[PDB]
């Protein structure tokens, strides 16, 4: 029973903690993400102003 | 960003904590019992005015140290604008 | 502010110095640390002759002159050619007089006992410094990233290391020393590059490898199936466009490099890899501090940097500790410059200013009095 | 010997003089040169308790010739310095005292209404012409008030 | 070419004269004001103290000021 | 003894999922955060390539 009681509460602490980085892991990926879309949208852009004004 | 809220809580109560006792430690010496009772009656006019004095002796400080957290708060104050002032990214 | 503005915290390294003033949040002059000497008598138009020349301009004038690097792996060798780039780094680099400034300069971990009274000999007898004191590399790391008791990885152009600190006090029988690091590693993506069918002839070809390196590699984890995965080929390739349009590709030689730093046999090296070291400083260490250092690897330096490094060492180590224990690799973003971090920190720091060797203390107990 | 040169140069004979007897009841042994010994003495009467460290520190700030000792000379290279030293202290009092006095309002700042003010305050004659002209030869980052530092550079000379 | 301009700079200068000469003075007014305050405060939080009678009283002022001084 | 034994193993599963979609997690966020730090790169290069060729 002793032993089983405890490396249950490690077992669940164990668990919280990697609920809790978890919950950050993915909120860092969508803003990362995200940051990207707008990155990679920017860049079409100069690059399209680009072959424009290399053949300008 | 949750992970960092266990570290509130051992953090500030213990901090907290800490600065606690030392206050009381620190008060604890500055106090001598008035261990002088019934000795002597006319004792008490030579000791009360005594302690009399000891209170006046510390109101007065405690209204320096008053005025003075004023007088730095406002240091402060300046000392914020020299620093937004000094900014300039450029 | 006489010296909260003044402390000025200079990082000697192998490959490059970091300096700047404590209280910045990083340093203000990096460059390499080479003293360049003309082979040929002659002048630049409008110069003087010179005789010598330190960091970039030796750098940049390479084909002239004879480049000496004063620390090897992470050690002083040449004393007259490390006070001419402490010369460079106050007077050209910081612009500062030394002579009202208080210096924290760091020394390696197993650093001789004789050369940490002989940079103080130099900085109060021949620098004039007000004051001094000499902090060990990764013990700043470490402070840096908050705490006090933990192992550090440190890597960075000469040397790795490990060293377990506890409470503040490095380990000196637990720290280990891999001689090999980011020049070994640039040296190595050169080999396997050109053998990727390519020529890094000229010096303008040379000394791009290295931005290959930092920019371009990885530290893959599960390596095995990375090659695996190279050879179906996916987009994992990656082009760089040299100097000029010749648009090199590097698919696959990307992690192959870092991966040297697992496998020392990848170069010839017959020692035990990054990893297993961390590992070993641990097992030699005391027991009951073994689950601290198990939670704490601060990882430091340059050759630090490389993405994945840390979920490598992670997955490394877990499967070499007792499950038991708790493993975390702790690597900031700021890691190429952990150890000036510190020393900002540090020397900056309200309580520091009873740490300071003063010209008092040295004049009155010689070298002997900041030794430690 | 240089500062020595200047320092004399600074000073008045008068300076010199009480300087001198000071100097002079400074060394014991009458000598001519303070030791680590002979100042200690000086500072308790001074009403300081300084320690070896401390005592030579402050040495060792004058004694170009490396003696480990103070002569009439490194002595008025020091009066001078704290002459120095003092006189600016003293200045930057004030000036601090008087930004606090001008500011009441306490924003940290001088706007051209309380600078109108403080200078109508004063018995001078003055059409706001001038306030605005003082203002805008006073506000180098040109943002309207004066900041402390702005304060410390306009009053620059000033008595 | 400006030839009286010097005469508008030294205006500045007398003015910032009259400037400062003005805060000193009203600095030690403050000053000394201020000090009225505190002795005004004081005044009222701690009085000329006037010791009571002989027995009860001496022993309960004494009692009643040592908890005030803990405070 | 078979109550905390029972709940136990249930506090286990869960805990082996949620570290399993969180590596997931993490290898997505490192993934995209890598294509970045190379779209933002490749960038600054098409940035830096137009401001040279609109000067010259
Ligand atoms: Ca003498
Ligand atoms: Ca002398
Ligand atoms: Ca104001
Ligand atoms: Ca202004």
């Amino acid at each position: 029973m002793q032993m089983l009681k405890l490396d249950k509460e490690n077992a669940l602490d164990r668990a919280e903690q990697a609920e809790a980085d978890k919950k950050a892991a993915e909120d860092r990926s969508k803003q990362l993400e995200d940051e990207l879309v707008s990155l990679q949208k920017k860049l079409k852009g100069t690059e399209d102003e680009l072959d424009k004004y290399s053949e300008a | 960003s949750y992970s960092s809220y266990l570290a509130k809580a051992d953090q500030k109560r213990g901090k907290k904590q800490t600065a606690r006792e030392t206050k009381k430690k620190v008060l604890a010496e500055r106090r001598k019992p008035l261990n002088i009772d019934h000795l002597n009656e006319d004792k008490l006019r030579d000791k009360a005015k005594e302690l009399w004095d000891w209170l006046y002796q510390l109101q007065t400080e405690k209204y320096d140290f008053a005025e003075q957290i004023k007088r730095k708060k406002y240091e402060i104050v300046t000392l914020r604008n020299r620093i937004d002032q000094a900014q300039k990214h450029s | 502010d006489e010296d909260e503005t003044t402390a000025l915290v200079c990082d000697n390294g192998s490959g490059l110095v970091k300096a700047g003033f404590a209280g910045d949040d990083a340093p203000r002059a990096v460059f390499p640390s080479i003293v360049g000497r003309p082979r040929h008598q002659g002048v630049m138009v409008g110069m003087g002759q010179k005789d010598s020349y330190v960091g970039d301009e030796a750098q940049s004038k390479r084909g002239i002159l004879t480049l000496k690097y004063p620390i090897e792996h992470g050690i002083i060798t040449n004393w007259d050619d490390m006070e001419k780039i402490w010369h460079h780094t106050f007077y050209n680099e910081l612009r500062v007089a030394p002579e009202e400034h208080p210096t924290l300069l760091t020394e390696a971990p197993l650093n001789p006992k004789a050369n940490r009274e002989k940079m103080t000999q130099i900085m109060f007898e021949t620098f004039n410094v007000p004051a001094m004191y000499v902090a060990i590399q990764a013990v700043l790391s470490l402070y840096a990233s908050g705490r006090t008791t933990g192992i550090v990885l440190d890597s960075g152009d000469g040397v790795t290391h490990n060293v377990p600190i506890y409470e503040g006090y490095a380990l000196p029988h637990a720290i280990m020393r891999l001689d090999l690091a980011g020049r070994d590693l640039t040296d190595y993506l050169m080999k396997i590059l050109t053998e990727r069918g390519y020529s890094f002839v000229t010096t303008a070809e040379r000394e791009i490898v290295r931005d290959i390196k930092e920019k371009l590699c990885y530290v893959a984890l599960d390596f095995e199936n990375e090659m695996a995965t190279a050879a179906s080929s996916s987009s994992l390739e990656k082009s760089y466009e040299l100097p000029d349009g010749q648009v090199i590709t590097i698919g696959n030689e990307r992690f192959r490099c870092p991966e040297t730093l697992f496998q020392p046999s990848f170069i010839g090296m017959e020692s035990a890899g990054i990893h297993e070291t961390t590992y070993n400083s641990i097992m030699k260490c005391d027991i009951d501090i073994r689950k601290d250092l198990y939670a704490n690897n601060v990882m430091s330096g340059g050759t630090t940097m490389y993405p994945g490094i840390a979920d490598r060492m992670q997955k490394e180590i877990t499967a070499l500790a007792p499950s038991t224990m708790k493993i975390k690799i702790i690597a900031p973003p700021e890691r190429k410059y952990s150890v000036w971090i510190g020393g900002s920190i540090l020397a900056s720091l309200s309580t520091f200013q009873q740490m300071w060797i003063t010209k008092q203390e040295y004049d009155e107990a010689g070298p002997s009095i900041v030794h430690r | 010997t240089d500062q020595q040169a200047e320092a004399r140069a600074f000073l008045s004979e008068e300076m010199i003089a009480e300087f001198k007897a000071a100097f002079d009841m400074f060394d014991a042994d009458g000598g001519g040169d303070i030791s680590t010994k002979e100042l200690g003495t000086v500072m308790r009467m001074l009403g300081q308790n300084p320690t070896k460290e401390e005592l030579d520190a402050i040495i060792e700030e004058v004694d170009e010739d490396g003696s480990g000792t103070i002569d009439f000379e490194e002595f008025l290279v020091m009066m001078v310095r704290q002459m120095k030293e003092d006189a600016k202290g003293k200045s930057e009092e004030e000036l601090a005292n008087c930004f606090r006095i001008f500011d009441k309002n306490a924003d940290g700042f001088i706007d051209i209404e309380e600078l109108g003010e403080i200078l109508r305050a004063t018995g001078e004659h003055v059409t706001e012409e001038d306030i605005e002209d003082l203002m805008k030869d006073s506000d180098k980052n040109n943002d309207g008030r004066i900041d402390f530092d702005e304060f410390l550079k306009m009053m620059e000379g000033v008595q | 070419e400006e030839k009286k301009r010097r005469a508008a700079t030294a205006r500045r200068q007398h003015l910032k004269s009259a400037m400062l000469q003005l805060a000193v003075t009203e600095i030690e007014k403050e000053a000394a004001a201020k000090e009225v305050e505190k002795q005004n405060y004081l005044a009222e939080h701690s009085p000329p103290l006037s010791l009571p009678g002989s027995m009860q009283e001496l022993q309960e002022l004494s009692k009643k000021l040592h908890a005030k001084i803990d405070s």
